[PDB]
């Protein structure tokens, strides 16, 4: 009935401990929390066609007695069956696609979640701690943007990086049910979604494989919405999941499938690249090859307002045979390096289109 | 004619890189509801065109955080970091000149300088697009831009991560109350938040209704008719948020999956279309700070005496080198 | 406004308690109702 | 779900044994109307007897010259679009395809005196646009060729006049259906030229172009395919035809003698004939054979022919 | 397209009907009866294969086994004889690209003052040195 | 066949008491820059009508309506919104719209659509995503011509130097227009003066040389006395500006001068009210329902 | 002369003489020649 | 989809002359005010066109033929009529027509209606109930503008006091009607001619009143006056077509007073 | 019998998968391919 | 001469002889076939 | 080819031979060089000894067209 | 270009090449007949 639900919610209820203290302080008290979350609704879509001269055959009109048309009808039926099987599998593929899509748009960067997590004491930091935190994050984000090309050669840092990344995220829930486990009864803790290159680079000498096949459930969930909940959904507009139990409160099978299981830090996790099984041979980009934007600034034409600062390292560096040194003139350009690694130049007359406008 | 007209500029260009991220997730992070499939058919080219659909739903089952991503590798850069100066004449500005025969002179001269300039006969559907070139070589061109500033603003400010306005601003600095977020950016009687010895480093670009602010702020909307992108936007237009008084640490929930600010398939950097679902990562516009690349005024200070080195040699005789402190220290040829 | 019609479904469907007796044109009195 | 139309005509200006199914066919009015129409529509200081000569010398060497008029019963009714294209192949910008079209249609028809018939038709069109009797007022869109029956010097055409193209079952060689196709010299897509380039709905127009400069007349037609509606389409081409508009507007007490008029300032007229309600219009330029010669064509897909044949004029 | 801020480094060879175009482009056949081979041919002359309107990347289909271009047994580099079949590999003929070898305008600028070492010292007083970037940066016998 | 349907996907973040408003906006017209089978909510909001940075105005909204595909909303299911195109050439079995005008609609009228010019907006604002949708007023053709005449007249007068009521069925309506973007207004004036221009040929002299004769044929019949009301150009010309006698009709044996003149005026006349306003897209046809249509009601309409 | 002659401009630099906007570039086709736009059919000094 | 079968109950007391003359008038066109499956005869008769309590002229009829609903008189049983809606969307299978105009419909031309602008009005007087019925001409659209321009201009010379062939399908047609019908059409065209001249006159003058270099007095109350008068008069003339002569295996040419099939645009 | 062949031919036909997505994206349909190759004739030689 | 197609109907002889072990975007390699 | 088989759907010993099999990556491939068994002692070049052509370029006679560039 | 001589002093700088070189192509077709295998049932994939 998911097409009817106007909105569905979930609820949490968590209590924090407390520490007896002596003065001079405020005497602490037990604290209670109460959160309530909503759900988002998303849909999938797929389509296929049956052109004319294929509809005029399945719908058995314009029939003819010969066999040369029964053959063509067989042909069109085969085309229809093939298209149907493909469009039915497209949902199984798009499910994993959309799952990756949801996961990526939610996960904040690591270069922030890792340092912030170390500063949790006094959950609301004051002003000065916040300033120091900002000052640290500014260096952190620039110092480890591309940590796997800057240390591609030193794996003992990459291993610690992975052990740190898979730790700073608190576990989600504990819902009693059969879980994705190893062959020897270890509860897998999470997944590590990569690309093919990075995976092949991680299996080399940075991580340790543990298994080749796991045991995963092969059944979906289940909700029915029948009983007193139906009445409460028809007269009024709300229904609770386990109503037949809320009443009394008041007054599973595995399958051996191949995969790669790795120990990072102290948690047995998965390691999957989904560029080959799915996303291959279709007009669909891989969602893990993302973009990034960086802003560059360069002062152009500045002249050092002093006498001391306009100096040389030694006497007679870059000296000109000519009489007057052409270097003590106010510079009027700037040089830098292109993407391909060629020396370009940015003169002043490139600002003509911006300073000579009527505005 | 090479005469320095007693004014300096600050360049700001925005490049883009295709990187290889990495994602982690905890067991049972999403409660995933799948509905029931429905089929609705419409007409086709003579035939029938079926369509299958199915509703779904999800929710974050975690109390704290559950998943985390990170940029890991670097594929090819996407936009050549060259010198493609902008042009203001793309914009149907306000107060025009007085003699139409000097406006044409200005436009003719400035179009004699660059290759990004509008076509002469104003078309009727769309607006004043640039000339379509025959071939594109190194990738999409980045639109370098200029903001005026005095000639003597010292260099020690341009050797590390800083702000093109000359006055570090934004929300991250203080969010105790509401009206403070405005004074921090524009009130020039209070000392600058980062360099507390001065009000600003640049009067002509950091004051309310100043030159640069009237030139760039998205409120005043000067370059509204031009399709060209402008990097100084997120550095000049004041950010505003609905929860400016509610959330205490939104640093995370503001810097995860921001949508693109431009296009990516045009031979130049154009403003974003209405229907692009591209999604990127922005560490720069988050702290409102830019990074200086390897630049110099004398092209001979970038060369050393033997076998492929970089000639730091900070300054020499009124000409400067700025050894880069970018995120991209290595991972770039030269 | 009139959120009051939002506390329940309009044609709830439960068995009625009784039945009216006057079949006059109710449209003319559409101000004494909520 | 479709609609067919039938017409028996002679086969001098058209041979369905040679056009392939899906080619657009055009219908003509009686030539006798041009006489009186030019008689009171010609400009002062200009004699319409040059139009008389054009038509008379045309119909003197096309077919049986007699009984082309009133009391016979039969007439030269339909003409192929490729025909009217290839007798004016000296004005289409993509020269090579139009030239291939012309030589192919000069060799594929009867073989004798068509060079004659072609320049006759070209001269006739030149004369009519010169005497201010425009061709768009006499030539209409009939349909897309579906099936035919021919005899000695007479044909029987059945064509699609309404509805989807690919819903018309025909008994030809390969497959029971057929798609529309036009010569590659008349194709003129406006989206590139106005830089809209968006997917979705596209109309198909039938546009004429007039260049009336003294003793230098010019008549050519294209088959437009744009996103614009019938309202602003006139604005669009009026825009990218600025020079022609200028040429015609120039070289076409007190009084009003010697002023700009409508007959003198006209340059183009167009009509809506169909629709392409698909997701993206795909069309293929593949070189194809007319019997023994090879000429490039445009192969459209999913065109729903429209109607209400009203001509929208453009003198402004 | 290479250096967008200019139109062409050399106007005397690039433009149509110019000097270099006249002297080296093969469409004019001026250097036709000359037996001597001409490297600038592949650069000046506009290539043409009928796959223009038919490929996305025929790079692979046009960068595999191009036949030889010069003679193989003559003291000099004569044009390839018609009865030849030797095939080679032409990388630079695909990208229309050349390679600068280690060269200079002053012979004394190459050598370093001690023990068989090569010096770069790119420029010195109106006389220059070009440190190479060819594929064969090593694997070639220097003096020492 | 079947009508060209349009489904637009409502984003999830919409409160109940905003879809409540949305479930009341059926029968109202929306317009799409492009006619695809799928579209997004941000493709019909006012933010898609922005001329350049700024929200447009009447002299530009009119332009927008006549260069955009219209469509009519039929039913609003949860999480979607179906609609049928109008003027593309597809049939509609049963079509119904909602009167959004302030005036009452007769039967058999043609319908043009006009932006909100009476200064009263019933637009719905979706604050969640931060959008707003404005709906075009459905107006009878005669009122369309009157209002567009007033608007262009105010356009020409507004930009001369020194920088609004309408009666219909016995009621006065106070329109008010915003003439921003001085340039967009001049586009209309070019069309105004131009269509004014091509309406003159050599025949206009004779139709001018009899104006005093109409002053006497009007002094005896009632209706002609009305067309020469005490305030009109032709009246004042009949007493101040005289006409030279007609010089002989040159080439007048085969060519008739008056005929082409009056035939040429029929062309521009049919075009004037179409190019300055909009074309009539709908034609009210109440089969059995009540004859007149009040503001807010709903009736059946066929495509014309 | 209504406009500025073309052969006179020498204040340029090599980075400007190359730019696609110089209307003199199309006539720099030979190191030893000077192409220019000249009147037709006046061979000798001819009449004033 | 089903057609819209209108029926007009012919009363009794109709003389055999009128029944015998009605039984032929099938395939002609009638117009109602509203559309109902069950209508009467008065709603068809000329009495429905009384505009100012009097029979109308050509201009009022032109206006009415746009705000009404056309229909086609199919088979006529001795008791009643049978008509089908034509404008609204209907799949009517038979839908033939009879050409009432002195010009020949060619197979493939579109048809638009026109009041009896020239000559007399061919009608059938049912003197038993005291009412007559007029029928609109059906003409190809190619001539719609030409015939109007030709009838109105001729009425100007007859308006000019104080000191024309329509050839279609290669067949001439005059207008003087072998007699002197200069009078009779003056009563029923006069309103049209006035509204045209007072529009084209103020068009040449308002322009010469804007800038004098073409070659007390509110000019903006003048502009608004001209544009509205001109725009609301023009759109009446510029009809659209509603039928199309589609012929199969019959005679491609249709003569006046003959039958033929059509389709709905 | 190879010396009797005028020309041979082999035929391919592959069908590619697809991925169901969500708006705004054009609804995807499968694709089908149909390729055709030919054989080239060669020989060998040997003398004594 | 492009006459290879039609030597045999392009879909024909349903029973295959092999199995293409690669699902790739063949549209990119159009210029390899005839 | 398979005519009798398409009609129905329209309605051995090996040998242990010495080689040099190497396992490159996650694949198993042969590794051969025919120059000694096939091409040795005949008048035919081993076709895996192929040539390559590279184009070199140098400026001859340029002058630094500025005042800063010469130092 | 010559990644077999210039990088001769670093062997593991080449196994990365060849491990990828034999991967950038597509296996062609499985024809129904016994093929070349090794002495332990495993299948060969090509020649180098």
């Amino acid at each position: 009935e998911l097409a009817y639900v106007r909105d569905g919610v979930i609820q949490f209820e968590v209590q924090q401990p407390m520490i007896a203290r002596d003065g001079p302080h405020p005497v602490d008290q037990p604290v209670h929390n109460y959160m309530v979350k909503r759900i988002h609704k998303r849909s999938l879509s797929a389509a296929f066609a049956i052109a004319s001269e294929a509809l005029s055959l399945l719908s058995n009109t314009y029939v003819d007695g010969t066999e040369i048309d029964s053959s063509l009808r067989i042909r069109a039926i085969q085309q229809m069956a093939r298209n149907l099987r493909t469009v039915l599998d497209s949902f199984e593929r798009g499910t994993a696609d959309q799952l990756l899509g949801v996961l990526l748009e939610k996960a904040p960067p690591l270069s922030l979640l890792s340092p912030i997590n170390k500063f949790q004491p006094e959950g609301h930091l004051n002003r000065v701690a916040r300033a120091a935190l900002l000052s640290d994050l500014k260096r952190r984000v620039c110092a480890d943007m591309f940590f796997m090309t800057r240390h591609a050669r030193e794996p003992r840092l990459i291993s610690a990086y992975l052990s740190d990344m898979v730790s700073c995220t608190q576990p989600s829930v504990m819902v009693s049910r059969i879980t994705h486990t190893n062959t020897r009864g270890r509860q897998v803790d999470g997944v590590l979604v990569t690309t093919a290159t990075l995976k092949r680079q991680l299996l080399q000498g940075i991580l340790q494989i543990d298994d080749t096949a796991a045991d995963v459930p092969v059944t979906y969930g289940e909700m029915v919405l029948q009983g007193t909940n139906l009445v409460t959904a028809l007269v009024m507009g709300k229904a609770v999941r386990g109503m037949d139990d809320v009443a009394r409160h008041l007054l599973p099978v595995n399958a051996r499938v191949p995969a790669d299981l790795v120990i990072v830090g102290d948690k047995l996790v998965f390691l999957e690249a989904l560029e080959r099984r799915v996303y291959q041979a279709t007009r669909v980009a891989y969602p893990l090859i993302g973009n990034i934007d960086i802003t560059f600034i360069m002062p152009m034409g500045v002249f050092q307002a002093n006498s001391m600062d306009r100096y040389t390292r030694h006497a007679g560096d870059f000296s000109t045979v000519s009489e007057q040194d052409p270097r003590q003139f106010p510079p009027q350009g700037i040089f830098f390096y292109n993407k391909d690694g060629i020396l370009t130049q940015l003169t002043l007359r490139d600002a003509m289109g911006t300073i000579c406008h009527s505005s | 004619t090479g005469f320095h007209p007693g004014i300096a500029f600050t360049v700001v260009r925005q490049d883009r890189f295709a990187t290889e991220q990495l994602l982690y997730a905890e067991r049972a992070s999403e409660s995933y509801f799948v509905g029931q499939i429905q089929v609705h058919h419409h007409d086709a080219i003579g035939g029938v065109n079926f369509t299958l659909t199915q509703p779904r739903a999800h929710v974050d089952l975690g109390v704290g955080y559950t998943a985390v991503c990170a940029t890991a590798a670097l594929r090819c850069p996407l936009t050549d970091m060259g010198n493609t100066a902008q042009n203001l004449f793309f914009s149907r500005g306000g107060v025009p000149m007085l003699h139409d025969n000097v406006t044409e002179s200005l436009r003719r001269i400035t179009a004699s300088g660059g290759r990004l300039n509008p076509t002469e006969p104003l078309p009727i559907f769309g607006g004043l697009r640039p000339a379509t070139s025959a071939g594109i070589a190194r990738g999409q061109a980045s639109v370098c831009e200029f903001v005026a500033m005095p000639v003597s603003t010292d260099l020690q400010y341009f050797r590390t991560a800083c702000n093109p306005r000359g006055r570090a601003s934004g929300m991250l600095y203080m969010g105790d109350r509401d009206a403070d977020i405005e004074a921090i950016m524009f009130d020039h009687t209070q000392s600058d938040v980062a360099y507390t010895d001065r009000a600003t480093l640049n009067p002509w670009a950091s004051q309310k209704h100043s030159y640069g602010d009237r030139l760039y702020n998205g409120t005043y909307n000067l370059t509204g008719a031009s399709p060209i992108y402008s990097p100084c936007f997120k550095f000049f237009t004041p950010a505003e948020v609905n929860t400016n008084c509610n959330t205490l640490d939104r640093l995370l929930m503001e810097a995860k999956a921001v949508a693109s600010q431009s296009s990516t398939d045009t031979e130049y950097q154009f403003k974003r279309p209405p229907g692009s679902t591209e999604m990127t990562q922005d560490p720069c516009g988050l702290f409102q700070e830019a990074y200086p690349p390897l630049c110099s005024s004398d092209a001979a200070m970038l060369r050393t005496a033997h076998a492929g080195e970089t000639g730091a040699d900070e300054v020499h005789l009124a000409q400067y080198l700025i050894r880069d402190a970018s995120p991209l220290r290595g991972c770039l040829p030269l | 406004s009139d959120r009051i019609a939002g506390l329940f479904n309009i044609p709830a469907g439960i068995i009625p308690t009784g039945n009216v007796l006057s079949t006059i044109e109710v449209c003319a009195h559409r101000c004494i109702f909520d | 779900t479709t609609q067919l139309i039938q017409q028996v005509s002679l086969t001098d200006f058209f041979r369905p044994d040679i056009e392939h199914a899906g080619s657009i066919v055009l219908i003509l009015r009686h030539p006798s109307d041009m006489i009186g129409e030019a008689n009171t529509l010609t400009q002062a200081g200009r004699d319409p007897d040059v139009l008389l000569e054009g038509l008379r010398n045309l119909f003197n060497a096309c077919t049986a010259p007699w009984t082309v008029g009133e009391g016979g019963g039969l007439r030269a009714y339909v003409t192929s679009l490729s025909f009217i294209a290839a007798c004016r192949a000296e004005e289409y910008t993509d020269k090579q395809a139009a030239d291939a079209n012309r030589t192919a249609i000069v060799s594929a028809y009867g073989c004798s005196r068509m060079e004659t018939r072609l320049i006759r038709f070209s001269e006739c069109l030149r004369a009519m646009v010169q005497c201010h009797v425009f061709p768009h007022r006499f030539i209409s869109f009939f349909g897309s060729l579906l099936e035919y029956t021919i005899q000695d010097n007479l044909c029987n055409i059945t064509a699609v006049a309404k509805g989807p193209q690919e819903a018309a079952r025909t008994d030809k060689t390969s497959t029971r259906r057929v798609t529309a196709n036009i010569p590659a010299c008349v194709f003129w897509d406006v989206d590139k030229d106005l830089h809209l380039s968006a997917d979705g709905l596209k109309h198909v127009f039938l546009v004429f172009v007039y260049t009336q400069r003294r003793q230098r007349e010019g008549v050519r037609l294209h088959l437009a395919l744009s996103q614009l509606n019938e309202q602003c389409f006139g604005r669009g081409i009026g825009f990218l035809l600025g020079r022609i508009r200028a040429e015609n507007a120039a070289w076409g007490t007190g009084d009003f003698r010697g002023l700009p008029t409508q007959l003198s300032c006209m340059y183009a007229a167009y009509t809506l004939i169909g629709t392409i309600p698909s997701e993206s219009v795909r069309y293929t330029r593949r070189m194809e054979r007319f019997g023994g010669y090879n000429v490039p064509t445009i192969w459209l897909e999913g065109v729903v022919w429209g109607g209400t044949n009203t001509w929208n004029e453009c003198y402004y | 397209v290479a250096y967008t801020d200019r139109a062409t480094l050399n106007p005397w060879a690039s433009q149509k009907h110019s000097y270099g175009d006249r002297l080296y482009n093969g469409t004019y056949n001026l250097t036709g009866a000359s037996p001597i081979y001409s490297p600038c041919f592949k650069f000046f002359t506009p290539a043409e294969v009928n796959t223009n309107c038919n490929t996305l990347d025929r790079l692979l289909m046009e960068a595999k086994a191009v036949a030889s271009q010069s003679s193989t047994d003559t003291e000099y580099q004569f044009k390839r004889p018609p009865g030849s079949t030797e095939m080679t590999q032409d990388p630079c003929g695909l990208f229309q690209e050349a390679y600068p070898p280690l060269c200079s305008s002053d012979a004394a600028m190459l050598r370093t003052a001690h023990a068989g070492e090569t010096g770069a010292d790119e420029v010195h007083l109106a006389q220059y040195l070009i440190r190479d970037a060819s594929p064969l940066r090593g694997c070639l016998p220097l003096p020492r | 066949a079947m009508p060209f349907e349009i489904e637009v996907l409502l984003p999830g973040e919409l409160s109940p008491a905003e879809t409540s408003a949305l479930q009341k906006c059926e029968g109202k017209i929306i317009t799409f820059s492009t006619l695809r089978h799928r579209a997004s909510l941000v493709d019909i909001a006012l933010s898609s009508y922005y001329i350049n940075g700024a929200p447009p105005d009447t002299l530009s909204l009119l332009e927008a309506y006549r260069m955009r595909f219209a469509a009519v909303i039929t039913r609003v299911i949860p999480g979607k919104l179906l609609a049928h195109a109008i003027g593309v050439g597809t049939p509609t079995p049963g079509l119904f719209i909602q009167n959004t005008s302030p005036v009452d609609l007769c039967n058999g009228d043609y319908i043009c659509l006009l932006p909100p010019v009476f200064g009263s907006a019933d637009s719905i604002r979706l604050d969640s995503v931060g959008l707003e949708i404005v709906f075009p007023l459905t107006i009878p053709q005669t009122l369309m011509r009157e209002i567009i005449a007033k608007v262009v007249a105010r356009a020409v007068e507004r930009t001369a130097a020194g920088a609004d009521v309408i009666c219909y069925n016995g009621r006065r309506y106070e329109l008010e227009t915003n003439l921003q973007h001085r340039d967009g207004s001049d586009a209309a004036i070019r069309t105004l003066v131009l269509n004014l221009m091509f309406s003159i040929n050599e025949g206009c002299l004779l139709l001018l040389a009899l104006i005093p004769t109409l002053l006497v044929q009007g002094a005896h019949d009632g209706y002609v006395n009305l067309l020469i009301q005490t305030a009109n150009c032709v009246r004042e010309t009949g007493q101040l500006i005289n006409i030279p006698p007609m010089p002989r009709i040159q080439d007048g044996h085969r060519r008739f001068p008056i005929y082409e003149t009056i035939s040429s005026w029929i062309s521009t006349s049919s075009r004037l009210g179409d190019t300055l306003g909009t074309r009539a897209i709908l034609r009210v046809c109440v089969f059995d329902g009540p004859s007149t249509v009040h503001p807010g009601d709903r009736t059946a309409v066929i495509q014309v | 002369m209504p406009h500025h002659p073309h052969w006179v401009n020498e204040h340029l630099t090599i980075l400007q003489f190359i730019a696609p906007s110089n209307p003199r570039l199309r006539f720099e086709l030979n190191p030893a020649f000077d192409f220019f736009v000249a009147p037709g059919d006046v061979d000798l000094p001819g009449p004033q």
